[PDB]
């Protein structure tokens, strides 16, 4: 048990001076634009190899590092690696404060939590210090159909609008209610402008029911968050994938020693022997229209044959990033040979 | 008195209630039931959404009336 259960805690000390080059990277534009990263969000964290070690041995790492609990039931679900084609991601434990969102998106560029809430504050004075009314457009319209007024025969006025609106700003402070507020897809969105960077989440597609083990309601978090208030050419084409379970954010992160298998995530789940898309969030009605030609901008779309429902079956799938990290900032290098230290001891 | 609140699903729960419950109270018997916070709740009756201040018989509902639900689920 002896293996930390975190990857910044094998060198806090570089961690902070990785929590210290956040703020500094960020750019606060005088005209208007939203603020954003310099050149920090092009990291990528790959997490070290584990086959190597023996079973016993591989379970103390993964017991220490990988969220179980999200693990196995996006797993058995078969919403995550479930396609054979592909290299396998992992669930890094994260947070639950309230702030796994940018805890988790943290972790999956550069392997810190958002301890100093650089993300979060920099979430909050977006919505809070700049005009929202293009997110705010978005975010009604897709309200609209994923509360779905027209089945509730829901009304708004203007002001329950308002209302909703200036909650979803509130939500993002820091002020406390856990010790942060939770958050919800808008807030992933303008997460991904922030960064420039798009964000899959990967979760489960229904809420079951305690009473009856019945669909309850719907999850719409899972799918593509893509920066559209950003040309696709400013943009960093490899995704952020995170993985949503149990109203939790971990980052769904893939392994360093790849087979045959190819570094993608597939852009499709497979429910009940169709192929579904994933949804893409917020769009407006004329980039609804050109979905595919967006998606082929803000990712790198290629074509992966698997096995379909005795046949082969051709999906798109997003091309996934190589870990980017330098070693003066790469906490996994330091994991690793924390890790081989304890497995020299272990065989004794 | 007895109502029920039907989620977008079509999954439908009953609840005990009187006609003086206010909406957070009959919020507050959903999240004892199915594990969901009020906060994350969002109730409709006749095309208003219902506020948590106001009482069950302030919306003029009564027994066997349907609620809808709509989750507002976080992170």
């Amino acid at each position: 048990q002896v293996l930390p259960q975190a990857l910044y805690l094998s060198n806090m000390r570089k961690a902070v001076k990785i929590r210290e080059r956040t703020p500094e990277d960020i750019f606060k534009p005088t005209n208007g634009i939203i603020h954003h990263f310099k050149t920090m969000h092009r990291y990528t964290l790959e997490m070290f190899r584990t086959c190597q070690f023996c079973p016993q041995f591989r379970e103390i790492i993964h017991k220490a590092l990988i969220d179980r609990n999200i693990q196995a039931t996006l797993e058995s679900q078969k919403k995550l690696n479930w396609c054979r084609e592909v290299r396998k991601l992992v669930a890094l434990k994260t947070n639950g404060d309230g702030n796994c969102l940018m805890h988790a998106t943290s972790q999956y560029m550069w392997g810190v939590q958002d301890t100093d809430l650089v993300l979060r504050k920099a979430l909050f004075s977006t919505l809070k210090e700049t005009d929202t009314r293009n997110f705010k457009f978005r975010w009604q319209l897709e309200s609209l159909k994923s509360q779905e007024f027209v089945e509730t025969g829901l009304c708004y006025d203007t002001r329950n609008w308002n209302d909703e609106w200036d909650n979803l700003i509130k939500m993002a402070s820091t002020d406390t209610p856990l010790q942060y507020n939770s958050l919800e897809e808008i807030h992933i969105f303008v997460l991904c402008n922030i960064l420039r960077r798009p964000i899959i989440v990967i979760s489960d597609k229904m809420l079951r029911s305690l009473e009856s083990g019945s669909n309850f309601a719907p999850l719409k978090v899972g799918g593509i968050y893509l920066p559209l208030h950003w040309p696709a050419q400013e943009c960093y084409r490899y995704p952020i994938v995170l993985g949503y379970d149990s109203h939790h954010f971990v980052p769904l992160v893939t392994l360093k020693d790849s087979g045959p298998e190819i570094r993608a995530v597939p852009l499709v789940n497979r429910d009940r022997g169709r192929f579904e898309d994933l949804k893409v969030h917020f769009l407006t009605d004329p980039e609804n229209e050109m979905k595919e030609k967006l998606l082929k901008e803000y990712l790198m779309v290629i074509e992966i044959p698997v096995q379909g429902w005795g046949t082969t079956h051709l999906i798109n799938a997003a091309k996934l990033d190589e870990a980017n990290l330098p070693k003066e900032i790469n906490l996994v290098d330091d994991y690793f040979e924390l890790v081989q230290h304890e497995y020299k001891k272990w065989q004794e | 008195m007895q109502i029920f609140v039907k989620t977008l699903t079509g999954k439908t729960i009953t609840l005990e209630v009187e006609p003086s419950d206010t909406i957070e109270n009959v919020k507050a018997k959903i999240q004892d039931k199915e594990g969901i916070p009020p906060d994350q709740q969002r109730l409709i009756f006749a095309g208003k959404q219902l506020e948590d201040g106001r009482t069950l018989s302030d919306y003029n509902i009564q027994k066997e009336s349907t609620l809808h639900l709509v989750l507002r689920l976080r992170g």
